[PDB]
Order: structure tokens, then sequence, then C-alpha cells
């Protein structure tokens, strides 16, 4: 999936990847901020 | 099919086996679809046959 | 029932290359990894190595690659320990262990009874026994003995109730001294390292 | 105005990320031309 954004002050701060996204299978999570980014794949129970 | 490297296999009957049964090793026997190259599926949900 | 026992205690001079054996039973001694654990007096456990009785595959600790060798005999289910060029720092309590069905192959499940090994140049000096306002209790005294594992009994083991043994005390001359009492008689002192048994009546 | 582009690809268990930013005028979004994205992060996840 090609992602593109042009919002000022980098409002977007990460992406989510997975297949079911209900803690039933390993899922990728990307978090971005002003200091350091954390990329971790886990069985997250993603919210709405 | 384009795998490049080495596969190292050796007998481990003296390490990963016990007379009472070394049941700590599991393998996936039923699944809805085949695995892609370098894919992992740790889900333990009961497969509907 | 599965049982695991080792050889008796020994005391030799540095450089005699003594040998300790272990006898197991109650299970197939071809599939369980058997090993040994060293424990010097005052410190913790120190693992030396293990051996798989099914073949000649052996593993040893990096600190015991050449200081001690481990062997086993599958035909009689007997393990052996061998040393070379003994030193003063080799005296320690050795406990055997087996794999067992509790956990993995490296986890030690069961243990033996232990074998005391003492390496010194005292040539196993012989002990001396002497008897000891009570009215009441009686006792005896053991002096002038270098080896530690000295056992004292009363009436060849017929008296067990009311019998108490106090710890040994190291004299300034380099020899130990213990004393055992009995609540009220011949006290039997058996010096196993020298096979010297002395009977004394109070 | 600054434009950010991203490409997220997952092939044979390896997750590849491409990123490159190109400042564009405030006329409109996604202008004509070409801007090749460079790879920055490559890690295997082995998940679907």
């Amino acid at each position: 999936v090609y992602f593109a954004s042009t919002e000022k002050s980098n409002i977007i701060r990460g992406w989510i990847f997975g297949t079911t996204l209900d803690s039933k299978t390993q899922s990728l999570l990307i978090v971005n901020n002003a200091t350091n980014v954390v990329i971790k794949v886990c069985e997250f129970q993603f919210c709405n | 099919d384009d795998f490049t490297g080495c596969v190292i296999a050796w007998n481990s009957n003296k390490l990963d086996s016990k007379p009472s049964g070394n049941y700590n090793y599991l393998y996936r026997l039923f699944r809805k679809s085949k695995l892609k190259p370098f894919e992992r599926d740790i889900s333990t949900e009961i497969y509907q046959a | 029932q599965m049982q695991l026992v080792q050889s008796g205690a020994e005391v030799k001079k540095p450089g005699e290359s003594l040998k300790i054996s272990c006898k197991g039973s109650g299970y197939t001694f071809s599939y369980y990894w058997i090993g040994w654990v060293r424990q010097m007096p005052g410190k913790g456990l120190e693992w030396m190595g293990i051996i798989y009785p099914g073949d000649s595959d052996t593993r040893y600790s990096p600190s015991f690659q050449g200081q001690v060798t481990i062997s086993a005999d599958k035909s009689i289910s007997t393990a052996y320990l061998h040393w070379s060029s003994l030193k003063a720092s080799d005296t320690a309590m050795y406990y055997c262990a087996r794999q067992g069905d509790l956990g993995d192959w490296i986890l030690l499940g069961y243990w033996g009874q232990g074998t005391l090994v003492t390496v010194s140049s005292a040539s196993t000096k012989g002990p001396s026994v002497f008897p000891l306002k009570s009215t009441a209790a009686l006792g005896c005294l053991v002096k002038d003995y270098f080896p530690e594992p000295v056992t004292v009994s009363w009436n060849s083991g017929a008296l067990t109730s009311g019998v108490h043994t106090f710890p040994a005390v190291l004299q300034s001359s380099g020899l130990y001294s213990l004393s055992s009492v009995v609540t009220v008689y011949i006290c039997n002192v058996n010096h196993k390292p020298s096979n010297t048994k002395v009977d004394k009546k109070v | 105005k600054n434009l950010r582009e991203f490409v997220f690809k997952n092939i044979d268990g390896y997750f590849k990320i491409y990123s490159k930013h190109t400042p564009i005028n405030l006329e409109r979004d996604l202008p004509q031309g070409f801007s090749a994205l460079e790879p920055l992060v490559d890690l295997p996840i082995g998940i679907n």
C-alpha cells in the first residue's frame, strides 16, 4: 500500500499492520514521535 | 524457490527426546491455507474441518 | 523404585589419582544424561560435566575440560570419575545427578547421596579415644584425628534414644576433637578412613 | 507546504519501507513529475 500525506506539523504519527487485529495473530505496530520510533510486532488488541 | 543459503540438520535424539515422551514440541497439522515463504502462524484456534 | 548411589568416601595424598564410581538402577541407563556436581566445603555447587550412557558423547564444563574426566559403562549401568595429579584444592563433596523425566535433558532431576573426597598430606593420622557431677548422662572423647568423617556409636548402635553428638573442634596443634554423649554403656568409635575401631566403656 | 510519501511492502516475510519527502507548492496536492523513494527500514516479520 502506497501511503502519502501532506498535513502540517506531522499530525500522523504511525501505522498499523495485521491480518485480524483482535489479538488472535501477530500484528505489526509502528509508533513515531519527535524523539524515537518504536517498531514492534505483537498480538495487540487494537481499539476502534 | 529462490532460497539462497544453507540448511543444517543433525540427529538430536539424545537431546530433544525422553523415554516418557517429549511432548513440548508441537506441529501444525490442519489449516485453511498453505503457508507463504518465511511465514509463521502461531494461532491455536480450533480448525473447522 | 529408581535408586541412585555412589561409592564410599576416600582420602588420598595429592597425586594418587583416586577413582569414584556410581551405581544406578530402576530405570533404563541408556537414555538419561548422568553427570556430577562438585561442591567444595564453604562454597556453592560447581558442575563439572555430564555423559550420555547410550554412546561415547560427553560434555564438560569449560573450567573442567582437563581437570577431571567422566566415563560410564552401559553394560553394568555404572559411572566413573577419574582424576590426575591431585592437588590440595581438589578436596570437595561430589554429588551425582541424572536427567529424569521432570524437565529437559540438561536439567538435573535426581541426586545421589554424596561422596566425600579429601586430599591432604597428613597420611591419615590415627585417632585416640578417651572417656569423659552428672547425677545423669555419660559420654566419650575423640582426639588426635585428622580426617573429618569420623563416626561414633554407642553399644554397637543398640542405643539411639537420648544419644547426642556435639560438633568437632579444631585444636591449635592442627587436629580435631569431638565428643558424643548419651542419656542414661560402651562408646564405639569407628575411624572409617583408617579402618580403626576402638571400643571404650565409661 | 511539504509532501511526505511512503511505501509499505511485505514479501516473503520481509517488510520493506520506502520514504522520501518533496516540498511542493500550495497550488494542489500530488503534482506531476517523478520522485523516487529511498529504502530506509527492512525487517522480517514473517506474519500475514
